[PDB]
């Protein structure tokens, strides 16, 4: 069960064994390149080239997503997925020979990194990289014996089209709080606009952002009462405090009247609420395109009107 | 390594001191921290092992 590999870094089959994390959607064009490479017999070490924020981190989930859900082929089934964080960098190098070798009595721990040059020239650990194109023709491509051991995988931002299927498959993960209702048009309009103005941190990471402040005063704005509890329920507050002051002061003649005051009062607040919430859950709140726009207004300093066309 | 280096090593006492069994085996991979190099020569005062396993069987090899 590898038990040093267990504590010396972080397991992937436990966490996404519950599924308590939001499903990688989008990516799937990459679930079969990992385990692609993985079942070559040269070259059996994938290398997630790209920029740091591109979604490597996404490629790394949904290889172990596909073990529950016995997705994997037979070539790579049952096996856990190991990942070693740069955070816990002599003594350093005392405790790498022991994970090495339980990996190799197992057989199914797949190592993923972000000293190993024998480990790597036998092929006995299958790790998977993750180091960014700068860093990987300085330090991989100088060493001849890592050269012909890690093949590297084209990892990119992915097509317009790809990231308006990771809303969709989303949103029902987003609908289990407030039971709102979102329309269908915000869904394509939040990728359009996404790239035209904000296009430094690459997708999809930088295409799901126009939907964070964008329509947001329409559900509970009419939630509100117009002038109706901000008085009832001032009335209620003023009446028990004074209520409470009478009692230790032997003045029950003005006491009498306070309670059957605030006993109808108290009535009518529970009937002034229930006939507020009655009128206003049948309908429902949609998003609507005129307010989209209206985020994105703020982020670079373009009018409301230049972007509204 | 593994070529055979502790057998000769063992061969060696067997020959010399009559026995194979007198050998005090040191691991430096044990020995990292700065503070290690207090364990083999002795427990420092206020604390609490190679000089006290070499002084009992003075014919060892190290």
């Amino acid at each position: 069960n590898t038990p040093t590999l267990d504590s010396l870094a972080r397991d992937l089959t436990v966490i996404a064994k519950d599924g308590t994390l939001d499903p990688v959607i989008g990516r799937d064009k990459e679930i079969t390149r990992v385990i692609e490479v993985l079942s070559r017999r040269t070259k059996n070490n994938p290398v997630l080239i790209g920029e740091p924020g591109v979604g490597k981190t996404a490629i790394a989930e949904g290889l172990a997503q596909a073990i529950v859900n016995n997705e994997v082929p037979e070539t790579l089934k049952d096996k856990r997925v190991m990942s070693l964080d740069m955070g816990t960098v002599g003594e350093f190098e005392e405790r790498l020979k022991k994970v090495m070798e339980e990996i190799q009595q197992a057989g199914n721990v797949i190592l993923f990194i972000d000293i190993l040059k024998p480990a790597l020239a036998r092929g006995e650990l299958q790790c998977i990289g993750a180091t960014t194109l700068d860093e990987y023709r300085k330090n991989i491509e100088k060493d001849a014996a890592l050269e012909r051991r890690f093949q590297p995988v084209q990892v990119d931002e992915p097509s317009v089209v790809d990231t308006v299927a990771i809303l969709k498959g989303l949103r029902d993960r987003y609908e289990a709080h407030h039971r709102i209702n979102i329309s269908d048009e915000a869904i394509e309009a939040a990728v359009k606009l996404s790239n035209r103005y904000v296009s430094d941190r690459f997708l999809p990471d930088k295409a799901i952002d126009l939907i964070d402040e964008a329509s947001s005063k329409v559900r509970l704005k009419s939630h509100t009462t117009p002038n109706n509890l901000k008085e009832i329920e001032q009335e209620i507050e003023k009446v028990k405090n004074e209520k409470d002051a009478a009692v230790h002061a032997q003045e029950f003649e003005n006491a009498a009247n306070l309670r059957d005051k605030q006993t109808k009062l108290e009535k009518q607040y529970e009937e002034a609420k229930n006939e507020w919430k009655n009128a206003q859950n049948g309908m429902s709140t949609s998003l609507s395109e005129e307010d989209i726009a209206e985020v994105i207004a703020g982020w670079t300093g373009i009018p409301l009107t230049k972007i509204n066309e | 390594t593994g070529v055979g280096k502790t057998e000769l090593a063992r061969a060696l006492a067997e020959s010399m001191f009559g026995d194979d069994d007198a050998m005090i085996r040191v691991d430096m991979s044990e020995f990292m921290e700065k503070h290690a190099v207090s364990r083999l020569v002795g427990a420092p005062p206020g604390y609490v092992q190679l000089t006290e396993k070499v002084r009992r069987k003075p014919y060892s090899v190290i």
